[PDB]
């Protein structure tokens, strides 16, 4: 009767004040989603079914995700992480011999897959083109030539907005040939709703945490602008 | 050689068919009366969940329900007096299937991390851990309070022993990930619809295949009996939706519209199997004609997609669930 | 892979058939039994509705 | 007088109807309520009790032109005027520290921003514009001492405004002045940063591949054009004596009261919005 009545509503208030309590957490975390090309060395970046990760930065909270539990070529749950701040892409750009269409174009299609997708039509990349002292040596060294594989690397020059910093002449070249490669396909299929944050990885560097840190801060810092209209 | 010897079964298996086709259901209806139209309100919103919402399991009496969320929460509801009874959380925060128990002591989850999990509600602590799958869980379903059916994303599926945790079988066959299954109604067959355009019909006991049906044009992603046990229907999403018939073993009527172009993401029948109702992608729910495919009612309260959706063993209310994190219930 | 496909394919031809008339018959039969009991088609009063 | 009760009648219409459809579709939609939507229907409530309880008495008063409400009426209808337009320019000057915690710090502005929070933050506004309005005015500390303001005071039939040095300076500063400074300072910075991110856009992805200063300039003109000589009279008029008209003073304080019709077109543009209307 009256008195099973006033017993449920004791335990929903237990249970709505629990949930108010969780939810402050929830909204003050950050989650990444965590890609690679196949044998990109994206566990070395995360050392230096599905696994996570837990860190903090400047008193931020931060989530990772990896997915090596699923090894299917097609994609069906990658739906489920369209609520996500960023997307954190790996790719080996000292791979443009490697047959395994070589590595590089594997990757590049990949890529372009992921940015041409309905459910991840508002989600930024992060992109880190690791193993750079492989294709330094590989450029320096004869007997392996870019435009064998990739044509257009012939005819193309170093963009004068250039940053080679105590380097050679040729391997500056290669460096910004793959990235702008990988940034042609990136600017066109968008405008404005999200966009791709190239950088240079090694594995001795440790300065990656604060790059994730800049990028997060500039993707909500843009997001909020263009909801403003004032972007 | 062996790959010319299932052609020749092949256009074998099709004249069969061919041979069978006395008439259409269509032309069979024809003098019936329509259903007219139906309108549905809204009795209930239930709120409390702080992500989107994938899963969702009627109770065998009518009145309990559960639901589950990215955020790692497993809620069960009382739909009469909207009230919460219970929230387990998870240890993973992908989440994308869960079921409810006849008896009411048991409720199972799964999803990213490969494993289904069983709790006891009436001791909640996790009870057993069942691992053994190589990709997601899909769907899973209770036999009885000590046997489960699930499907994964290796294209398999299998049949558990919780006391023990043991694969007893093991069913094989389909080329693309299995999207979901449902028991027949005395629970000794049951069907699977995969992303290989392709719906199969499996033995419990035995675990062989018997039929396979293959109308589909692209990835299925909802499957139900006929309350019949004779019949069934799914929906991909190429916003279409096929009724089959297993006697016949072909299939009888598709339900198409030329003004949607969304995908379909779950589909259900009536207590009586007159009306199904099929939820989109364009954030509402549409309810056809079984008997003759024509459109009778529209359900147009939700702000994002539509992803589960239940009817009540009572057929008294359908509950449905959306991106939104609510949801409603429909009398 | 190839032998388990053909043997799979023989069991699935010799099965028994029945016209379309019959099942689509049986189905209609059904639904018309069992459309009194259906409280989707015709709306219960208020008093026995338990949501209002 | 005949054109006058016309166009001064599209005023009232205009303001009700605005800042009605801005209350109903907020409560309405479940979508729509967020922690900037309570400021903005804390300024459309202000906006409508302005437009309700002013225009017409006030329009009224001027094309009669005598009182017919006795001095009790028309202390109250003041303490209105006052109360009302306090209350919307300060709710501005809140929605303007709103988006300057949200752009320059976005990490901490979820935590800084909530509902308990923005409910205060409006209760206090409410409650430091009813101490200016009501107070003093209800016990008479705003009034004049000359021979014309004590007739004016004494006559049941005339409701005229007449103040002291003090209280219209105070008023002026705590109504106008501050909100000024505080919102040219926030959206200097939002200026700032919108330029700096372009900058950092063009630089990464010039060779492949205005909106800011237009908005900004809509957002703070309407304002200032609106409001500023009216407080520039209010107190070159105190300051300096027999050297402002009574036209004008109403003139100029008209062209302030049509701001309030003017606000939900400037802070309601957005698809949201748009969406929730057409469904009405
Ligand atoms: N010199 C150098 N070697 C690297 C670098 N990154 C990966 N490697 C190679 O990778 C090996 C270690 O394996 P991981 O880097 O963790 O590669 P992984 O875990 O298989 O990553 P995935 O194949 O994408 O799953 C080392 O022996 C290196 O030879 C790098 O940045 N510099
Ligand atoms: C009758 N009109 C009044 C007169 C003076 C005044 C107004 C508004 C805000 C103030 O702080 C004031 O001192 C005007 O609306």
């Amino acid at each position: 009767q009256r008195n099973e009545e006033k017993a449920q509503r004791e335990a929903n208030k237990k249970i709505e004040k629990q949930l108010q309590k969780d939810k402050q957490v929830y909204r003050a975390t950050h989650r990444l989603l965590l890609l690679g090309a196949g044998e990109s060395g994206k566990s070395t970046i995360v050392k230096q079914g599905i696994f996570e990760t837990k860190f903090q930065v400047d008193k931020v909270n931060f989530h990772m995700f990896d997915v090596g539990g699923q090894r299917d070529e097609r994609r069906k749950w990658i739906q489920c992480f369209n609520d996500v701040t960023a997307i954190i892409f790996v790719v080996a750009s000292s791979s443009y011999n490697m047959v395994i269409t070589n590595r590089l174009q594997e990757a590049l299609n990949l890529f372009k897959s992921i940015w041409n997708n309905r459910w991840l039509r508002t989600i930024s990349v992060i992109l880190f083109l690791n193993k750079q002292d492989l294709l330094a040596e590989k450029v320096l060294a004869g007997k392996s030539k870019i435009e064998d594989y990739f044509p257009e690397f012939a005819r193309y020059t170093t963009p004068e907005d250039a940053t080679p910093e105590p380097e050679d002449p040729r391997v500056t070249r290669a460096k910004y040939f793959i990235r702008d490669e990988f940034l042609r396909i990136s600017t066109a299929s968008g405008d404005g709703r999200h966009y791709c944050y190239p950088h240079f990885t090694c594995a001795v560097d440790t300065e990656n945490i604060r790059r994730v840190f800049n990028d997060c801060r500039d993707i909500i810092q843009r997001m909020h602008l263009r909801q403003y209209e004032l972007l | 050689q062996l790959r010319q010897e299932a052609e020749q079964l092949k256009n074998q298996i099709r004249d069969a068919r061919k041979a069978c086709a006395d008439a259409t259901l269509s032309q069979i209806t024809n003098n019936i009366d329509p259903v007219g139209r139906i309108q549905m309100r809204t009795r209930r919103t239930l709120r409390g969940h702080l992500a989107k919402i994938y899963a969702m399991h009627w109770g065998t009496d009518s009145r309990l329900l559960v639901s589950a969320s990215q955020d790692g929460k497993l809620i069960i509801w009382d739909s009469y007096t909207t009230n919460k009874v219970h929230a387990i959380p998870l240890r993973s925060s992908w989440v994308m299937t869960c079921a409810y128990a006849p008896s009411g002591n048991y409720v199972a989850c799964g999803g990213l991390d490969n494993i289904c999990s069983i709790y006891n509600l009436k001791t909640v602590r996790v009870s057993r851990e069942l691992a053994g799958h190589t990709g997601y869980l899909s769907c899973c379903r209770f036999l009885d309070d000590n046997q489960i059916v699930t499907s994964s994303g290796d294209t398999t599926c299998a049949l558990w022993d919780i006391e023990t945790g043991q694969q007893t079988t093991t069913f094989t066959g389909h080329t693309g990930d299995v999207m979901s299954l449902s028991l027949a109604p005395d629970t000794r067959l049951f069907v699977s619809g995969a992303c290989d355009a392709s719906a199969k019909l499996w033995d419990v006991r035995e675990g062989m295949c018997r039929q396979t049906f293959t109308g589909h044009e692209s990835d299925i992603n909802a499957i139900c009996f006929f309350p019949n046990g004779n019949a069934f229907a799914t929906g991909s999403d190429d916003a279409t939706c096929r009724l089959f018939d297993l006697r016949a073993d072909q299939e009888l009527m598709t339900y198409s519209h030329d003004n949607i172009i969304c995908g379909i993401t779950s589909v259900s029948f009536s207590k009586s199997g007159r009306l199904l109702l099929a939820g989109y992608d364009d954030f509402n729910c549409n309810v056809w004609d079984a008997l003759k495919a024509d459109r009778a009612g529209v359900l147009a309260g939700h702000d994002n997609r539509v992803s589960c959706l239940g009817v009540t063993d009572d057929g008294m209310a359908v509950a449905t669930g959306s991106w939104d994190s609510f949801l409603k219930i429909w009398n | 892979q190839a032998r388990k496909l053909v043997e799979q394919l023989k069991m699935e031809a010799n099965i028994d058939r029945i016209k379309v008339s019959k099942a689509a018959a049986d189905l209609m039969a059904y639904c018309e039994a069992h459309a009194k009991e259906d409280p989707l088609l015709t709306p219960v009063p208020a008093s026995e509705n338990p949501f209002r | 007088v005949v054109g006058m009760g016309i166009v001064m009648s599209l005023i009232v219409l205009a303001i009700v109807f605005g800042n009605v459809l801005v209350i109903t579709a907020i409560a309405k939609f479940e979508r729509l309520q967020t922690v900037t939507n309570y400021f903005i229907t804390s300024l459309a409530c202000a906006d409508l009790v302005m437009g309700l309880a002013v225009v017409p008495f006030g329009a009224a008063h001027i094309l009669t032109k005598t009182w017919t409400f006795g001095n009790f009426w028309c202390e109250f209808w003041t303490s209105i005027d006052v109360l009302c337009v306090t209350a919307s320019i300060e709710t501005l000057c809140v929605i303007a520290v709103d988006r300057y915690f949200a752009i320059t710090s976005p990490f901490k502005y979820q935590s800084l921003l909530t509902k308990n929070k923005a409910r205060v933050i409006i209760l206090m506004v409410w409650i430091v514009s009813g101490l200016t309005s009501f107070l003093p005015i209800q016990m008479h500390w705003y009034r004049a001492t000359h021979q014309e303001a004590i007739n004016c005071y004494a006559e049941e039939t005339c409701c005229d405004f007449f103040t002291n040095q003090a209280y219209a300076i105070a008023s002026s500063i705590v109504s106008f002045y501050v909100p000024l400074v505080i919102m040219v300072f926030v959206y200097s910075r939002v200026f700032q940063e919108a330029k700096r991110q372009l900058q950092k856009i063009d630089k990464s992805e010039g060779r492949f591949h205005h909106k800011a200063l237009k908005t900004l300039g809509i957002i703070m003109g309407t304002f200032t054009l609106c409001w500023l000589p009216f407080f520039i009279v209010n107190i070159v008029h105190v300051i300096q004596d027999n050297l402002i008209r009574k036209e004008v003073y109403i003139l100029l304080n008209w062209i302030g009261y049509v701001n309030s019709g003017f606000n939900p077109l400037i802070y309601c543009r957005s698809p949201d919005f748009r969406i929730a209307f057409q469904e009405l």
